[PDB]
Parts: structure tokens; sequence; C-alpha cells
């Protein structure tokens, strides 16, 4: 069961390739393509993310989409650059210029024929096609325009397959632009229609992380990646490795997704680490447990007791008991039942992945449905209204042919979400 | 962190329980349709036993058991003593008791009796009858609409005095998970306010002795209710005997009769879930010092100066056996005599 | 404790004791259901379509 | 002899598949190629093992049974696993992508694409039955295949095999194993499709075999090779009267006539004694009284509930091992003065017995001791209705706010599908409470 990866704008890319190095390294598949690793089990499923190439070769099913060329230059500059193929690499000349219209209504147009054919390149060659991946950012234009436009033309052509996303939300405390609340806000209303799970990785969460538990005092973007990359190897874990559930992406969306539009998750990690920080103590299971449903470690800034779990996903990696995991996850739940809907019985399901990440003995992935996500789409409404109450910096976006009503219609979609999971979150 | 859910708002006796156990810090009340909780307070009708012990993590208790409801129905009451061997036709301590919908064997005990020389008047159940001819009787039981039983009306019951009373004894028992049997320390001795008229039995106040219909009421003791230790300094001045030898004996052999009967349909030692209840004894005394078993109630009230000596029992006897936190009240009742 | 229609075999016994006495749809209907839900599949796919199309 | 042909539907009812056959095989001392050394009529035969095996002229066996699921993953383990040879390629059928725990995708969307193959290839082994009685089903309630699919099938057997009896064996959910969220909408889907065309189930809940095999076999975290080893050690005691010599239950019509008095009430209750660790070391060999008082332990039950509070319409003992009738009357004599057994009293108050002496057979490496008797209680108890109880409840739950729904409607299933589903198990609990409660 095959799926295909797309990276698209800067930040997309960025996260993109440090995915793609940290599974590379956890398969062992060197820069130059060759396996080199210790165990059979890390190629039982490598089909699902990497083609196989001449010489025996791993090649990542992975197409790279900018508007602008320079970042693109940069991921093949990279220690893995070399690894991808480069009739994958698309892009153009002009940018974006963090302008959604841009992304998605001009300069994107002219770009997003050119990347479905590789995407029908890549999909053609594929056994079984589950779906496709995309990483990307909702604050700038190409990721946020171009991206949420390649999402509507791949569900008209593949409307069967699952569409999954790894979405940055801007903040304000990692702000590029001013107009990024409208970026997002224009995106989420896409989102919402045209995906089936988005991860909401939130840049405010993931600076809060790096300064108050990692105690760095100047978060780089390559200290957020750094979490970004855990959290996207955590969550593709049962996907990339075998184990006692032979789960893929539809079946998740099933069991994760109670209500079509309210398919937006929480993720978070555990132990949070620093970039190069060695650890010394392995974490226990009950602090597993315990650090993996902490707010302090979710990577959208929600407060988790301010809503309740519609349904979770919990993976753990290493050598462990199963035993003990099972009593600690029943533990969080009998002790904790308030924050978990009652309407939707036994709604946490845990799987258990021998192979640990790459400098942790044990580690967990948290993936929450949960209605305290309501608050990363206030915020961001809240950031809109703002400006849009005086229609501020909109001539951006009526240079490039939008109309005023379709921010108020984007506006009013997302004041509706907002509502919606209110309405389960008294249910 | 123990957690409980409360299902029967109407129960005085625990909603003292959920009071007691939240006081203790350790123990905490969810929703009531929340299925992770430790501990079940459950409703009196159509209790979901079958929902029970299927919660993986979580040891369950409920404060019923199933199956109890046949000891504490008029009929079925009267069908368990009947047919069970341990209690008999031949049971000395129930009153001639027979099963009547709206029989020829209840026809022709009377016939025996009221054509043989003998006393003759008797019960209803389910407002109630008190009739020497049976023509009354089942006259009533096909105007009233429900299973009733006719049962021996004690002409000659134990008479308080001053005032020649009737009265009638409640004993609490409570029956934990492991079916130990406890009898609480404390009875009652709900009162008659009007003299024993055995002339006219159409005064209800004199022959009925429910807390209720007493509604004249509180001339001799409050609430018209006595307790042990007054009614035990009775017996010795007015008949240089104790509570213990002349009526407690015989209540202590009914309840652990009654209960040991039925322990094999209701026992939940190797059930998925666990089982305690408090049951109210109601018992009559004859002028002999006889003890007779009138009913017992599934889900009884507690009097009011013996509620929270009760409950906090049920807490530490019943619930903190099975769910611990970080001399007795009761009399265990057992005997194993060897023949 | 009555012992009934004993029956013995190298292989073994069966019997019956006795301890107290007493007191579709067609196949055109099927593939009619099957039809209507492809039915209403395609019609559902067809207004994601129109959908987009807009 | 009467052929019975077994079909074998999504991974549950594939893998537990495995484990019977394999276990087939060891009782009859047929080998892993199909070989059967013991049997001198080569090529053919009416035997009693013929009722599940059909012969090649190369003397070799073939089980009676197809295997189905949406998804190969399953599957391809029983082409490529020690019973290779023992299957024809015809008998294992697979597509590529599974129903995806939806049972609206198994019925309609996935299950119209392979049903007629699925026939065909079943007509296959019909076709070489002289005298076909029916058919054993095994699957889950909770999967998308296993219930979706199951439901098309049975309502297709009985249009093609109108006469045929029709035996289940359900794996019920339990959260301690469960795979998706949704399962209570699958069992109540499928159960509603299915009744009408089921003459007896049998159902296995997850949680009373992984109970049984921690308590019992002392494993902390069953897999589903210790589940399924235990559940077909269950499954071939019921269906030991088909393979072997014997009186009682010898056609699949007579676990009909002696289980189910009333036909929507077709579920009996498997109760199984004793469970015995291989890894214990000093055992003491229960007696015959001692595994009878057993089969009354809810806590030996495929299905927990409390049979004192229900009534019995039907109870048979399937004993193997040294067992003489004699023990058996005394052992029932001794139980009916201390146990609850109440019956309708439309019904006499009797045991149906079955003796088989050869032990139960155990799988070597297995989890489960060699005793020298065993049994297997098969009563119909109205207290298996709670497990319709707890299932009709997460029902509730959940389709109250129509969490999940759009699923089911998004592959061509209505909602009116649901409360259907629904009405016809409030009816089927109302049927069990009537016969068994007294007011
Ligand atoms: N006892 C037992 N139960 C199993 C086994 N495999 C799966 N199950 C149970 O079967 C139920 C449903 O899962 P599956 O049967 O695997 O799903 P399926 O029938 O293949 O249908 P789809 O995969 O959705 O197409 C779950 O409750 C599982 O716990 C097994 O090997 N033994
Ligand atoms: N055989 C009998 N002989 C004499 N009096 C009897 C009697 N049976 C019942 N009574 C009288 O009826 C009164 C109430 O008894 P009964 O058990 O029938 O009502 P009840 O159900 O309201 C008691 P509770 O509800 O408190 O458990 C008793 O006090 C007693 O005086
Ligand atoms: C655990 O983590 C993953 C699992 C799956 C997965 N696969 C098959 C069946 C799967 N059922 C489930 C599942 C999920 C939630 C609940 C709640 C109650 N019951 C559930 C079952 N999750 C399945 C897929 C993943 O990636 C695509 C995973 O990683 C993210
Ligand atoms: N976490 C993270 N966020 C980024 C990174 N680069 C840009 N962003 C965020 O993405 C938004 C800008 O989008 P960008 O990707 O640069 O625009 P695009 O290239 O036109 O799609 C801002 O909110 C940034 O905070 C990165 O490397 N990591
Ligand atoms: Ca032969
Ligand atoms: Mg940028
Ligand atoms: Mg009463
Ligand atoms: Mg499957």
């Amino acid at each position: 069961r095959e799926i295909v990866h797309i990276q698209a704008g800067q930040c997309g890319n960025q996260i993109g390739a440090k995915f793609w190095e940290v599974i590379s390294d956890e398969h062992g598949i060197d820069p130059t393509g060759s396996y080199h690793g210790d165990s059979d089990l890390q190629l039982e499923r490598i089909n699902v993310y990497y083609n196989e190439a001449t010489g025996n070769k791993y090649v990542p099913r992975a197409i790279l989409v900018d508007l602008e060329p320079g970042t693109m230059d940069s991921v093949r500059s990279g220690p893995f650059g070399q690894i991808f193929r480069p009739d994958n690499f698309v892009f153009g000349q002009s940018g974006a210029g963090n302008n959604w219209a841009k992304g998605h209504y001009t300069e994107g147009a002219e770009l997003v024929d050119s990347v479905l054919d590789v995407v029908r390149k890549e999909s053609e060659s594929c056994d079984c096609l589950q779906g496709f991946q995309l990483t990307h950012s909702l604050g700038g234009g190409t990721g946020s325009g171009m991206g949420t436009l390649l999402i509507s033309k791949i569900r008209e052509e593949y409307p069967d397959r699952i569409m999954n996303t790894f979405s940055v939300m801007p903040s304000p405390k990692v702000s590029d632009t001013v107009v990024e609340p409208y970026n997002a806000t224009l995106s989420v209303h896409q989102l919402v229609e045209n995906t089936d799970e988005t991860y909401c990785i939130d840049n405010e969460a993931l600076y809060d992380i790096c300064f108050r538990t990692l105690k760095l005092t100047t978060p780089t973007y390559g200290d957020l990646n750094h979490l970004v990359s855990a959290t996207m190897s955590g969550v593709t874990t049962c996907l990339r490795f075998p184990g006692q559930l032979n789960a893929d992406l539809r079946k998740l969306a099933v069991n994760m997704v109670p209500f079509p539009r309210l398919h937006f998750f929480m993720p978070g990690f555990a132990p949070l680490t620093s970039r190069g920080s060695q650890q010394y103590r392995a974490l226990t299971v009950p602090e597993l447990t315990q650090q993996m449903f902490d707010s302090k470690n979710m990577m959208a800034a929600c407060d988790p007791r301010h809503g309740r779990y519609l349904t979770v996903a919990a993976i753990f990696r290493g050598r462990m008991s199963m035993k003990e995991v099972d009593e600690q996850m029943l533990n969080v739940q009998n002790k904790n039942s308030s924050y978990f809907v009652e309407w939707i019985p036994n709604n946490v399901k845990t799987a258990v992945c021998d192979i640990p990440p790459r400098g942790l003995k044990m580690s967990a992935t948290f993936i929450g449905n949960s209605t305290a996500i309501q608050e990363l789409f206030k915020r961001i409404s809240e950031q809109f209204t703002a400006m849009f109450r005086r229609k501020a910096f909109l001539h951006w976006y009526t240079g490039e042919g939008m109309d005023e009503m379709e921010f108020t219609e984007a506006e009013s979609n997302m004041n509706d979400l907002v509502s919606e999971y209110q309405q389960y979150q008294d249910a | 962190m123990y957690t409980f859910v409360v299902r029967d708002e109407n129960s005085s006796v625990y909603a003292e329980v959920s009071r007691l156990l939240l006081a203790t810090g350790q123990w905490k009340r969810l929703r009531k349709d929340n299925p992770r909780f430790n501990l079940m307070l459950g409703e009196r009708n159509r209790l979901p036993f079958g929902r029970l012990g299927h919660e993986p993590g979580l040891v369950q208790l409920v404060n019923y058991y199933r199956g109890a409801d046949k000891l504490c129905r008029k009929a079925s009451l009267v069908k368990l003593i009947k047919t069970s061997p341990e209690l008999s036709e031949s049971c000395t301590w129930f009153p001639e008791s027979y099963v009547i919908y709206p029989r020829e064997v209840f026809l022709a005990a009377y016939n025996r009796r009221r054509e043989g020389r003998e006393g003759n008047v008797w019960i209803a159940k389910s407002g109630i009858l008190i009739s020497s001819e049976a023509s009354e009787l089942l006259d009533f039981i096909d105007e009233q609409g429900q299973v009733h039983v006719i049962q021996k009306y004690l002409e000659k019951p134990l008479l308080l005095e001053p005032g020649h009373r009737k009265f009638d004894i409640r004993s609490w028992v409570l029956v934990d998970h492991l079916y130990n049997i406890y009898l609480y320390r404390e009875g009652v001795l709900r009162t008659s306010s009007e003299p024993y008229n055995s002339a006219n039995f159409q005064d209800k106040t004199c022959h009925l002795t429910n807390h209720c219909i007493q509604k004249n009421y509180g001339r001799y003791e409050e609430g018209n209710e006595m307790f042990f230790e007054e009614f035990n300094q009775y017996l010795m001045d007015a008949l240089n005997t104790t509570l213990e030898n002349s009526i407690l004996l015989q209540i202590k052999h009914i309840i652990r009769s009654c209960l040991m009967c039925i322990e094999p349909a209701i026992s939940t030692k190797h059930l998925h879930y666990q089982s305690f209840q408090l049951f109210g004894f109601d018992f009559m005394v004859d002028e002999e010092l006889k003890v007779w078993l009138i009913e017992v109630n599934g889900a009884p009230a507690c009097a009011q100066k013996l509620y929270a000596e009760l409950c906090q029992g049920i807490v530490d006897v019943a619930i903190s056996s099975v769910f611990p936190l970080a001399t007795s009240i009761f009399i265990k009742l057992h005997h194993h005599h060897h023949h | 404790m009555e012992v009934i229609e004993l029956n013995k075999c190298t292989s073994g016994q069966s019997f019956e004791v006795i301890l107290k006495p007493p007191s579709d749809p067609s196949l055109e209907e099927i593939q009619k259901k099957l039809e209507a839900a492809e039915e209403r599949r395609k019609y559902q796919e067809a207004e994601l379509l129109k959908h987009l199309a807009e | 002899m009467r052929e019975c042909i077994s079909i074998h539907v999504g991974q549950a009812g594939v893998q537990i598949g495995n484990a019977c056959w394999e276990l087939y095989c060891l009782e009859h001392g047929i080998q892993p190629d199909g070989q059967m050394p013991s049997d001198k009529t080569i090529g053919g035969g009416d035997d009693s093992f013929n009722t599940f095996f059909s012969e090649t002229g190369a003397g070799k066996h073939v089980p009676r049974a197809v295997f189905v699921d949406l998804e190969p993953t399953v599957i391809d383990e029983v082409r490529t696993g020690t019973y290779r040879q023992l299957f024809h390629p015809e008998q294992l059928i697979t597509g590529k992508e599974d129903a995806a725990n939806n049972y609206a995708r198994g019925h309609y969307t996935i299950g119209k694409e392979i049903i007629d193959l699925v026939l065909d290839r079943i007509r296959k082994l019909a076709d070489q039955c002289t005298g076909l009685q029916g058919f054993l089903v095994f699957h889950s309630f909770g999967g998308g295949t296993g219930s979706g699919f199951t439901s098309l099938l049975m309502e297709r057997l009985s249009v093609d095999y109108g006469k045929k009896s029709k035996l289940e064996f359900s794996i019920y959910p339990a959260p301690q194993v469960s795979t998706a969220v949704v399962e209570p909408y699958n069992s109540i889907l499928t159960t509603h499709t299915t009744l009408e065309h089921s003459d007896c189930a049998f159902m296995v809940d997850n949680e009373a075999i992984y109970d049984i095999c921690r308590r019992n076999l002392d494993i902390e975290r069953p897999t589903y090779t210790n589940l399924n080893r235990l559940i077909s050690q269950i499954v071939s005691s019921i269906t030991a009267s088909l393979r072997f010599d014997g009186a009682l239950n010898v056609d699949l019509t007579e676990f009909q006539t002696n289980l189910v008095p009333y036909p929507r009430i077709h579920f009996p209750l498997a109760t199984y004694a004793p469970v015995i660790s291989a890894e214990k070391a000093y055992h003491e060999q229960l007696s015959v009284a001692e595994i009878t008082n057993a089969c009354f332990e809810p806590a030996n039950q495929m299905v927990k509930c409390d049979p004192r509070h229900g009534k019995y319409m039907a109870c048979c003992l399937l004993y193997r091992g040294d067992v003489v009738p004699k023990d058996v009357n005394a052992a029932i004599a001794t139980i009916k003065t201390k146990r609850s057994i109440q019956f309708v009293d439309w019904c006499p108050t009797g045991f149906k017995v079955g003796i088989n002496y050869q032990p139960p057979t155990v799988v070597p490496g297995g989890d489960l001791a060699k005793v020298q008797r065993a049994v297997c209680m098969l009563s119909n108890t109205t207290a298996i209705a709670e497990a319709w109880a707890r299932l009709d409840h997460k029902f509730d739950l959940m389709y109250a706010k129509r969490a999940f729904v759009h699923w089911y409607v998004g592959e061509g299933m209505e909602e009116g599908e649901f409360s259907e589903a629904r009405e016809d198990m409030a009816a089927l609990e109302k049927d069990y409470e009537e016969v068994g409660v007294d007011s």
C-alpha cells in the first residue's frame, strides 16, 4: 500500500526534507539511496514510502514543489538531497510573496499541471496506492495557496484515495508577515473540505516547547523542525514498520474521524528532546504515558483540559512490556474519563513498535482528535478579524482577482467549524 | 482515586454514602452513564447487571445482589420458603401464607381452621385487608389487581405496656462481596400508638405499624421509634429477660437461614463483577416471645438517628473492603454445626 | 434419573438423561438492493464532481 | 456420509480456520502434505472424516473449505504456511483492498465485486459432494469483511442452497483485542442481516477467551495464536460428532433440533473445561465430576454471563477422554442439587450427552496441557442475551450522535438500515427476556 508524498513551499520542503532524513536513517538508507541496515524488518514495508530503483536502490516517492527555485536548491544541497528523483523537482520562478491568491489562483495555477504529471507518474507505478501526504505551511503563499489547490485537483483525479496533510499553523511568535492569518483562514476552508486527516502543527506550540521546556532562548526554524521531524516519524511508524497491527490510512481515518469535517488532529511526542542533546535515562512506560498526554508535549497550542477527546491514537516505540503499556493506557482513561466523550466507547487505541527512533530507547507519539483544537482556529479567526474589519492588506489579494466575499465565506466556514467543535464538547 | 456513579437519587442511605465517599478525598463521582466506574449505586428496577464486569482495568462493585428480589417480594418469598427444602413448608418462623392471583389449598386451610373451632383471621399483600371470613378476603384480591398472598394475622402479639400497643422490629443486614452476613447492632421498633383492639380490625392504626400510616402519633416515644436499649430494659423489667435471649437469637437464626438459602443463586464469588446489598428484615413477636418473619425489604430506609453510623459501616465493610483507602457496629452471622 | 437412547460404539457412547418432564429474499431482490446502493454512491460522487466543477 | 463445507471470511475467520484445520489434521492423522496413512481406501470413501475432507487419486486429503478475505496479507500466509499443499489454490480467494472496518464497504461496495466469484468457488466444492448438508461459516462481528461480506454471502447461500443448514462461529468484539471503534455498528448490522439465514451460531467473546488465556494458561498478553488455538479446541469439540463415529449430533440438522427450539434464539453458549497450561509442572488430573461442575462456572464460558438468571432450553455435554455414563450421571445428580439450573416449562429438564474416548488433541508446542478427560457444554440459555444488551447499549451511545455514520452512508448504505438493524436487535432482546424472565 504505497503513499505518495508531496512537499510544497519553503516550510513544506524544509520539514519534508528533514522527514526523509529521519526515516531514511530508521530504514537504513544512505544519502546515495542504498540499503545498509542490520535488519530485514526495515525493508518489509519500505515500499510504502520508497520506490525500488535500478541496482536495488530505494528512491523516495516524494514530489518537491515550490514557486521559488532557491529553497529547492537548498534541498538538493542538503545532506540527503541526492536521494530524491530529479524529475520530481517541480519549481517555478515567480515566488508567491506570502500571497494565498498568487499560490492558489495565478502563479500556482501555471505550475499545478506540471506537478500533477509527476503525481500521475508516481501513482501509476503503485501496486495499491492508498493516498497522499502533503507537508506545507498555511501562513505563506505556495504551500498554503498552491498546496490547497493541489489537494483539490488531486481529489478530482483520485477521489477514493486518502488525503493526508502535515499543516504548519502560523503564529505571531514565529511570524514572517502580517497576512498569515489571511492565508491560514483561506487554507483551513480548503482543508476542511478536501482532506481526510490533517495534523495541526502549531508554530506557537513548537516555539513554546523549545523555549519553556527545551530551555532554548532563541529557537531557530531548525529547532522547530526537530520537533516536527520526530512527530512525523512517530505518526508514520505504523505505516513504515511491520507490527501486530496492519494499519493503513483509511482504517486510521475511519477510526479517528467521527464527523467528516472534524479531522484535525493534535499531535504529541514524548520524551521532548533537544537536537544534539543526548538522553541518558530512558523513560519508563508510566512516564511516557503521562508525558505524551501532557499539554506541554502537544504540537498544537491547545489545552486538552479545555475540551474532550473524540478519539485518540497512541504509538509506543521500543522494547517494553505490552502489559505495562495496556495498564498505563487504561489508567489514563479510567482516571481522566471526563475528558473522553462517553458516547464513543473505547475511543483510545494503542500500538507498539519494537524499533525505537534514533537516539532514544523508548518513545511515544500522541494523536488526539480533541474538541480543544477549536482554540487554534479561534485564535486564527481573531487575528483574521482584527485586520479584515478594516479590510487591511486586502489589496495584495484583490490585485490577483480575489473578491472580499471570498474572505467573508472563508471566515464564516471556520467560525462554523469552531461552533461544530463546541457542539460536541457539550454533548 | 476511585470512581463511582449514582443512579438512585431517592436513596437516603446511599445519598449519605455518596457524601461519605467524596469526603474521604479518594472517591470521585462521575456522570450517571459514565461506564468507567469502580462502584455503582444502582437503580431499583431493571438494573443493568449484564453491563457490569466488562470494563478492562476496573474492579467493579454494585450495591445490589442480582436475584435478591425473590426474597424481597411478597409472593416470591412465600414461593421460596415453601419450595426450598432448607426452609420447607414446615418452617416454624414464617406465618402460614398462600399465593393467590386475581387457591383450593388456602380455602382448605380456613375450612379446617374456622370449622375446626380455632382462630382464623388473615391479611393481604401487594392498602390491605384484615378479615375473619375469606369471602371478603378473595373479593378484595380481584378488586385490587395484583398478585397477593394471604397470611395468618398474628392474633396474639406481644403488647407493650403502657398502651397495649403493637409493634414490629426492623433489622438492617449488610451482605458483602464475600457473602459475609452482617447484622447491624442497632435495630428499631416501629410502634403502634393505639391500644391493640382485637374486637375491631377496621381500626388500621392499632393493627398496622407502618411509620407512614401512623400520621395519636408520638405519645410514648419520638416518631414511634423505640430502640434496643430501652426495649431491652423493658423486657428486663416487664418480662425478666433480655432482647438477646428472647428475640435476637431467633432473629439471627432467621436472617442467616434466609440468606444462606439463596446464596447459590445470587453469590458473586466467582463473577466478573461483585455485589453487596443492604437488607431490611421486619419481624413480629407474639406474646410467647416467638419471633416471626413478616417480610424483607431490598432497598430499606434507615432510622434518622442511625443514618450516620450505618452508612459509615457500609463504606468500611462493603466498599473499602474492596477499594481500600490510603469495636465493630455489625454482628457477623456465622454458624458451623457438625452433624 | 432415566437414561435414554444409549448407543455404544468403539469410539464412545451417547445417551440422554432426563431429570424432569416439561409442563427469504430472492436473487433479484438482493441484486436490486446492491444496485440501489451503488446508485447512491455514484450520485454522491457526481455531486462532488459537480461541486469541484464549480 | 453427508459432506460439510467450511467458509472462512475475513482475518478472524481465516486465522481461526487455520488453527481449526491444523487441529483436524492432528486429530485424524493427516500430515501437512495431505496424506493420511491410516486411510486404506485410497482415492475416496464415505468415512466420517470424509464429511470435512475430500480425497484425490494420489491419496491426498483436501479440506472442504474456502478462505475469503477482501485483502490478501492474511490468506497469503496460508498460501505460504505449513499447510500450503493442503489447500487447492482455488480454495483461497483474496481481493486487494479490504473493507476498512466498514460494514457498508464489505457488504455493498467491495462485496458486490467478488461475491459471484466466491459463490463459483463454493459451487466447485459443492459439486464434489454426493449429499451436501450445509456450511460452517467462520467470521468476526467487528471487521468490515467479517461483518459486511459474511451477511451478503449468507443471503446468497440461502438462495443457492435453500435446504442446506448454515452454522456460524462468530467472534464477538472485545476492546482488549479489538481493531475498530465502529465494531458495535458492524456487529448489529451483520447480526440483523444474517439472523434469518443462520440456523445455529456459536458466539465467542474475545474477552472471555482473553481472560481464560490469562488466568488458566498464565499468559500475560495473549496473542491471536493463543486465542485461536483455544478456540479451535472448542470448535473441534463441537464438530467432532460430524467427523467421528457416534450417535449424537451426526448432521447439521441435529444441531438445530437439539440446541435450537426457536429460530431466532439460535445462539448456544459454549463452556469448556479443563484449560490447563503446558508450563504447569505438577498437575492433578480433574475427574468427571470436576470438569462437569466447571461447565457451570461463568469463568469457563465463551461469553461472560450468568445462566443462573436466565432459563435453559437445551443442554448438551460433549466429553472427550476417559468418561463413562455412570460417572456423568452421578456428576449431574450432584450438580443439579447445588447449581441454579432452571429450564423453561415447555422443555424437559435433561442433558444430551456424547462421549468420544480419545482425549483431546493439543498442538505440539502449544499452551494447553494434555488431559485425560475434557468436556464442552453447549447450552441454549437466555443469559447469553447479556452480550446483546452490552452491544446494543454501545450502539445506542454512538448512534444517538450519528458518530461515524457518514462512513457507512458514503458507501451507499442508508441511515434507515442502522435503525432497522437496531430495532431488530431490540426485538431479539425482548424475545430473550420473554422466554427467560418470570414476572
Ligand atoms: N479470536 C480472534 N479474533 C480476531 C482475530 N483476528 C481479528 N480478530 C477480531 O476480529 C474483529 C474484527 O477484525 P477482522 O476480522 O480482522 O477484520 P476483517 O474481517 O478482515 O474485515 P476488514 O479488515 O475491515 O476488511 C476484531 O475484534 C478483532 O479483534 C483472530 O485471529 N482471533
Ligand atoms: N401475619 C401478620 N400478623 C400480624 N400483623 C401483620 C402481619 N403481617 C403484616 N402485619 C402488620 O403490617 C404491618 C406492615 O407490614 P408489611 O410488611 O406488610 O408492610 P410494608 O411492606 O410497608 C413494611 P416495609 O416497607 O417497611 O418493609 C406490620 O407492622 C404488621 O403490624
Ligand atoms: C496507532 O497508530 C496508527 C494506526 C493505524 C491503523 N491502522 C489500521 C487500523 C487501525 N485502527 C486504528 C484505530 C485508531 C483509533 C481508534 C480508536 C478506537 N479504535 C481505534 C482504532 N488505527 C489503525 C494507522 C496509522 O497510520 C496510518 C497509525 O499511525 C498514526
Ligand atoms: N516550523 C517551520 N515553519 C516554517 C518554516 N519555514 C517557514 N515556516 C512558517 O511558514 C510560514 C511562511 O510560509 P512559507 O513556507 O515560508 O511560504 P511559502 O514557501 O510561499 O509556502 C510562516 O508562518 C513561517 O512561520 C520551517 O522551516 N519550519
Ligand atoms: Ca478413504
Ligand atoms: Mg518564507
Ligand atoms: Mg414492602
Ligand atoms: Mg482485514
